[PDB]
């Protein structure tokens, strides 16, 4: 649902 | 089986720099991004960055930017995080922490939410910034009396005497030993130096058979004690 | 810029419900995830994505997510759910995480507990070693404020005290520890040196002698 950040670089939406 | 080991403490000089070292063991090290978070004493959580275990690619906190730098070693499995322009304001305890998200997004595959992934942190590393040099402990131990059992307990422990800087862990009968110890929170001398004991409640019945052993681990001094605490002539 | 704020200290009573809310602008599209850290120890996770707990926690932790607001729950908090409670979240604005100030549960109510007092006299090894000290040890008392004065015999001791301000156990008590440094020609020169621990109306005395 929300975003979900990985690392420095990587996101998921 | 996640592990998140961290080096030691250790003193240093203002305007000198620290680099803690975080190895990781029980996960693919290139799969997770490493936090690095700190705590001055009797202050809040404060996040200084974090660096993916594959790429390197770093990532800093508006406060730190200026002084902090992230680096990882691929082979080692260990991520480092150095802080120049040392103040006393940065004596704090350093922690090291897994990310939550492993990377799903990377690989060959259509939309996946990467799931959660536990929390997991290092041991964390104390850095005290002080002038004052390194000093290891002497340990003495604190034997059971008649004047220091009550009924079928009785109290024994160790005297870790005069150390800089802090801390000190304390475990029995090399860590086998864990229910009714109780180690207390080092005294601040007014000679600077620090100085904590740690005691164990026993069933005095045991004295005469029950082998006693308090293991001191002073990693800034690189010196580790053992003491034999065994009941006294009187 | 961005911040994320929570009051410092919050009181409850046992068996009822306690709410940390934790402010943000970014909470609409950002999670957010709560610590708790009890004294002298590391944060320990208890609310993942808004809602979620990582396994092991229990269930009397809850957590939620409205507008800008995010709460922790403790529905009917123990004793033991005093600790300082961290919410974290994303700032997308700087790239950053950020920790919130930190909120201290305060669990009321909690009754009052004598101290356990224990005293050692200077060991052997310590006193061939030219020096000499005693260790006063205190522990399971509530409040955390106690009082150690030490004698000689029976006169008040005026130097060489050392003595450490209450910190929480796992327990939720306090303890303290003391330690009074004598030469050791001053320890063999008296009858007996004492302990004196004082806490609100009640009051442990022990006391060792040279063999």
């Amino acid at each position: 649902r929300k975003r979900i950040h990985i690392g420095p670089g990587r996101a998921f939406y | 089986q996640v592990q998140l080991v961290q080096s030691g403490a250790e003193v240093k000089k203002p305007g000198a720099s620290v680099k803690v070292s975080c190895e990781a063991s029980g996960y693919t090290f290139a799969k997770f991004a490493i936090h690095w978070v700190r705590q001055a004493p009797r202050q809040g959580l404060e996040w200084m960055g974090w660096i993916n275990g594959d790429d390197g690619k770093t990532e800093y906190s508006q406060k730190f930017q200026d002084r902090v730098t992230m680096t990882r070693d691929t082979s080692a499995s260990t991520v480092y995080m150095e802080l120049s322009s040392l103040r006393s304001e940065d004596t704090a305890l350093y922690y090291c922490a897994r990310a939550m998200y492993p990377d799903t997004v990377t690989g060959n595959d259509n939309p996946a939410p990467p799931p959660f992934e536990g929390d997991y942190w290092g041991q964390g590393t104390l850095v005290t910034v002080s002038s004052a040099s390194t000093k290891g402990p002497s340990v003495f131990p604190l034997a059971p009396s008649s004047k220091s059992t009550s009924g079928g307990t009785a109290a024994l422990g160790c005297l870790v005497k005069d150390y800089f800087p802090e801390p000190v862990t304390v475990s029995w009968n090399s860590g086998a030993l864990t229910s009714g110890v109780h180690t207390f929170p080092a005294v601040l001398q007014s000679s600077g130096l620090y100085s904590l004991s740690s005691v164990v409640t026993v069933p005095s019945s045991s004295l005469g058979t029950q082998t006693y052993i308090c293991n001191v681990n002073h990693k800034p001094s690189n010196t580790k004690v053992d003491k034999r605490v065994e009941p006294k002539s009187c | 810029s961005y911040e994320l704020t929570q009051p410092p200290s919050v009181s409850v009573s046992p068996g009822q419900t306690a709410r940390i809310t934790c402010s943000g602008d970014a909470l609409p599209k950002e999670y957010a995830y709560w610590y708790q850290q009890k004294s002298g120890q590391a944060p320990v996770l208890v609310i993942y994505e808004d809602t979620r707990r990582p396994s092991g926690i229990p269930e009397r932790f809850s957590g939620s997510s409205s507008g800008t607001m995010a709460t922790l729950t403790v529905s009917g908090a123990h004793v033991d759910d005093e600790a300082d409670y961290y919410c974290y979240s994303r700032d997308t604005s700087a790239n950053q995480w950020v920790f919130g100030g930190g909120t201290k549960l305060t669990v009321l109510g909690q009754p009052k507990a004598a101290p356990s007092v224990t005293l050692f006299p200077p060991s052997s090894e310590e006193l061939q070693a030219n020096k000499a000290t005693l260790v006063c040890l205190i522990s399971d008392f509530y409040p955390g404020a106690v009082t150690v004065a030490w004698k000689a015999d029976s006169s008040p001791v005026k130097a060489g005290v050392e003595t450490t301000t209450p910190s929480k156990q796992s327990n939720n008590k306090y303890a303290a520890s003391s330690y009074l440094s004598l030469t050791p020609e001053q320890w063999k020169s008296h009858r007996s040196y004492s302990c004196q621990v004082t806490h609100e109306g009640s009051t442990v005395e022990k006391t060792v002698a040279p063999t």
